[PDB]
């Protein structure tokens, strides 16, 4: 069930982030992957902040899984910048603070948009309201198949360094600077400014 | 794999099992380490047939699939000697390796899908259990004669073999063949087929095992009622253990009464380490029987007898032993012999015995001390069945299993190795002897005391000399006024007589 999948988020919501709830919430991320991209207008709010919380405690603080969660949410975000739609509960400048944060230090999020995150992540309703053998296999497989770089790009600050590297290597792999400068090129109050230039 | 495949596998196995039990005579000198690998596999497969463990997936996600020591759950004893005899910190290769969890230990639950392979067609499960319980005695005859020693890591292998096969042996259910062999008769059984033996007959009596033991016979093609009947009268409790041991008594003393008068042993016609583990567990599974049957309250008008010649042949024999180790010439031989007949320091009653044994210049006294130092306090203790043991379903199997670990240990040993095995074995018996002489009404003095008074002042039986010395103290006198004191001293002045008159050269 999804109740069970942002149990942990909505654990988290009060203090930090466990250790030991990160690798079922990416197994969670990676399972529903054919579905967060295709949904329902009413649906849609709650997925954008679930998102939002992964993404947050994500960057807050084995690597295989975590890059391919991180390009999931990439992903999401970045056709979420393309289309946005009005019933979106993150706005396009939030999800533009949340990929620089995957990409960076986690400074950008701040605790007054969380609660009301958290307050949308109860009050939306679930679409299946709020208001140990498999993983492990998994992670075998996901190891197996492919190889993690790792030494061709103290620990604290490598790690950190791998997995910004990882992140904008995603960034790069779906090609999201193109969609980035259209979005930006294509503003709504920049239009007058740019056609004044020309 | 596949089911197909794994089911092929299996039977491979079972194949490869049975073919190769065929030729045991030319397997009773050779090291069984492949033989210990293959069973070690064999029983992974029956624990794990089905699905695959976790640590499986970590341990070959990090020994292999991580970029560049490795983990494994090897065996904690047999590494601990291995790890004691390498001494310096090292333990670079691991060779002495498990596969399955510790985890398990605790009572190990077969796999449904691994026994209904085994009760089927394909494989043939009597021959399997008959190949399984004679493989047994793989390395009975590496220990026997070219004066070579027994490097550590043939006795960790052989260690590591048997308490592989003794694991997998608890685990295989009946086969209805032994079940017939052992119901409404016991012939022609070997040292493998009576260890196996206390084993069982302790575990199918108060542990609930017969439920399992019937309903696996319901398998393979036997109704219930059969089963019923078979499991009724296979089992009826304390004759049967005593019958069994009184059997086997009495053809260890007809295979020993071979040799008899007073002469020197050599070292190749002493018994095997297996003969003597097993005549060990007998007489402890003796001894736990009789213990429970007279605490909870005619059977051992002959045990009495059996048990004294059992005594004074092993007496003879680890006199032998010590004899024989001390090139020496055969009169001088016999004339040390004379000595030490009389020697011994543990009874106050004699006065030469320490001064004769001490003004001897070397030969005798480097060895006696080496040897006289070989404890024994590894083994169970006195009583540790009723305290210690007594929680678990079945002490007797716990004490069983608790002196069969401290026998194999003695392998490792490489000047003495058989010394402890001869000391723990004698105190045991004697011990039984007392316990049964307390609760005997019939009782023959003299032969009691002219097979018990040569233990006291033995110098190569002083471990022992206490026990016959309480055993006979509270029977035949208080040993300071009664005629106990004037035996002593007769018995003195014949070996006085023996040692002036005989070898005055």
């Amino acid at each position: 069930g999804w109740e069970v999948a942002v149990r942990p988020l909505l654990s988290a919501s009060y203090s930090a982030f466990e250790m030991k709830e990160l690798p079922q919430l990416v197994a969670s991320v990676i399972e529903s992957e054919s579905e967060i991209l295709h949904h329902e207008k009413q649906y849609e709010p709650f997925y954008s902040s679930f998102v939002a919380l992964s993404t947050h405690y994500i960057t807050t603080v084995q690597l295989q899984s975590v890059a391919a969660a991180c390009k999931v949410l990439i992903e999401f975000s970045l056709l979420r910048l393309e289309n946005p739609d009005e019933a979106c509960a993150v706005s396009q400048k939030h999800l533009i603070l949340l990929i620089k944060g995957l990409c960076t230090g986690c400074s950008r999020l701040d605790r007054t948009e969380i609660i009301t995150f958290t307050a949308m992540m109860k009050s939306a309703k679930l679409p299946q309201t709020l208001s140990r053998q498999k993983e492990v296999q998994m992670n075998f497989l996901n190891q197996l198949t492919s190889v993690f770089n790792p030494r061709t790009v103290a620990s604290a600050i490598k790690t950190k360094n791998v997995f910004i590297a990882q992140n904008v290597a995603s960034l790069q792999e779906l090609g999201g600077s193109e969609k980035l400068l259209r979005v930006c090129l294509n503003l709504p109050y920049f239009l007058r400014y740019i056609n004044r230039f020309q | 794999f596949t089911e197909t495949g794994r089911r092929a596998i299996l039977s491979l196995f079972v194949q490869i099992i049975q073919e190769l039990s065929v030729n045991m005579d030319a397997q009773m000198r050779f090291v069984p380490l492949i033989l210990a690998r293959l069973l070690l596999i064999f029983d992974y497969l029956l624990h794990q047939y089905s699905k695959a463990p976790v640590y499986l997936f970590e341990q070959v996600q990090h020994n292999l699939l991580s970029p560049p020591t490795p983990l494994y759950h090897g065996f904690k004893e047999v590494e601990e000697n291995w790890s004691k005899h390498f001494s310096s910190d090292a333990v670079p290769h691991p060779r002495f390796y498990c596969v399955l969890s510790p985890e398990a230990s605790e009572d190990n639950r077969l796999d449904s899908v691994a026994c209904d392979v085994l009760f089927s067609k394909l494989v043939k499960y009597d021959e399997l259990y008959a190949a399984l319980t004679a493989l047994l005695a793989a390395g009975s005859q590496l220990d026997t004669k070219e004066n070579k020693n027994v490097t550590a890591l043939e006795a960790c292998a052989l260690q590591y073999y048997f308490l592989i096969l003794w694991r997998i042996l608890g685990i295989l259910p009946p086969s209805k063949t032994y079940i017939n062999q052992l119901s409404m008769n016991s012939p022609e059984m070997s040292e493998c087929d009576i260890l196996h033996t206390l084993r069982w007959s302790s575990r199918l009596r108060i542990s609930s095992y017969v439920n399992w033991i019937k309903d696996h016979l319901i398998k393979q093609g036997m109704k219930a009622e059969h089963a019923s009947s078979l499991l009724e009268l296979a089992s009826t409790s304390v004759k049967y253990d005593v019958e069994i041991v009184e059997e086997y008594f009495a053809r260890q003393i007809s295979s020993f009464c071979s040799i008899d008068c007073t002469t020197i042993l050599q070292l190749h016609e002493i018994p095997s380490l297996q003969s003597i583990y097993t005549l060990d567990a007998a007489i402890s599974k003796v001894q736990v029987s009789l213990d429970e049957h007279f605490s909870k309250m005619e059977i051992t008008k002959n045990l009495l007898p059996a048990t004294l010649q059992l005594i004074d042949t092993y007496a003879s024999f680890t006199r032998a032993y010590l004899l024989q180790n001390f090139k020496p010439s055969k009169e001088k031989l016999q004339g040390f012999a004379a000595v030490l007949a009389i020697g011994s320091s543990r009874c106050k009653a004699n006065t030469l015995g320490p001064t004769l044994v001490q003004n001897l210049p070397s030969s005798v006294q480097t060895v006696c001390e080496s040897w006289n130092n070989i404890n024994t306090n590894e083994f169970p203790n006195i009583g540790s069945w009723r305290n210690a043991f007594a929680n678990d379903t079945i002490p007797s199997e716990s004490y069983i299993s608790a002196v069969q670990a401290a026998h194999l240990g003695t392998l490792c040993s490489q000047s003495l190795p058989l010394a402890a095995s001869l000391k723990h074995t004698l105190l045991s018996l004697v011990r039984l002897t007392g316990d049964l002489i307390v609760w005997s009404d019939e009782m023959n003095p003299p032969q009691v005391i002219r097979t018990l008074l040569p233990l006291l002042l033995e110098s190569s039986t002083e471990s022992v000399a206490e026990i016959s010395s309480n055993s006979l103290e509270r029977i035949l006198g208080p040993a300071e006024s009664d005629e106990f004191l004037a035996r002593v001293y007769e018995k003195l002045i014949t070996g006085c007589y023996n040692i002036l008159a005989n070898h005055a050269d």
